[PDB]
């Protein structure tokens, strides 16, 4: 909403405005991958031992 | 016939407002620019 200063004189006479605006979220997703190796699956899970 | 009366009443009431005080020479004066104040958002040209 904004303000407005009181003119004397032939100055078209102001009245308040106001603004209504709406942005919209912009997405996004990320990424890593910390892929395992055979062996060491047949360690960890015991299955191997 | 020297009139000293003038007038003299209330002793107004105060407040306590920031301001801007700088002592120029033996004057202490305000610095005041005022456009964020009141003609920010307004349209209004700063004089």
């Amino acid at each position: 909403h904004q303000p407005l200063i009181a003119r004397d004189g032939p100055h078209p006479v102001e009245q308040p405005v106001h603004n209504y605006m709406t942005k919209v979220i912009d997405r996004r997703a990320l990424n890593a991958a910390f892929s395992l190796a055979t062996e060491a699956i047949a360690l960890l899970t015991g299955e191997a031992l | 016939n020297r009139e000293t009366l003038d007038e003299l009443e209330s002793a107004p009431q105060t407040t306590r407002v920031r301001a801007d005080l700088v002592a120029i020479g033996d004057r202490l004066v305000f610095l005041e620019a005022l456009e964020k104040r009141i003609y920010a958002a307004t349209n209004v040209p700063y004089p």
